[PDB]
């Protein structure tokens, strides 16, 4: 009703079925801070030690 | 040379002596050690990177 009489349509669509509840979950990968932490400082040269 | 020429010789034991005898009835007591800290950094340049 609030359509012309003439239609504007689509021919292709794409969607994701799932049949199973625990096929929703997917990997990430993560930097192990534990074990190879982030440096935070600069290597420098010895001088004036204090 | 007699007994007289001994004397200086005999001061310096009877120093030795008194020293060695005086630290055995001296009382002595653990102490607190409180400068436990780590701050001995060292400092210097940077060695940045350039591209």
């Amino acid at each position: 009703a609030v359509e012309m009489y003439v239609a504007v349509r689509i021919s292709r669509f794409q969607l994701e079925v799932l049949r199973d509840l625990h096929d929703l979950v997917r990997s990430r990968t993560y930097l192990d801070v534990s074990k190879s932490p982030l440096a935070t400082t600069p290597i420098r040269v010895v001088e004036y030690v204090r | 040379m007699a007994s007289t020429t001994r004397l200086v010789n005999d001061r310096k034991q009877l120093e030795q002596q008194v020293k060695d005898d005086a630290r055995i009835l001296a009382d002595a007591r653990g102490l607190n050690i409180t400068t436990v800290a780590n701050d001995s950094a060292t400092g210097g340049q940077a060695i940045r990177n350039v591209g």
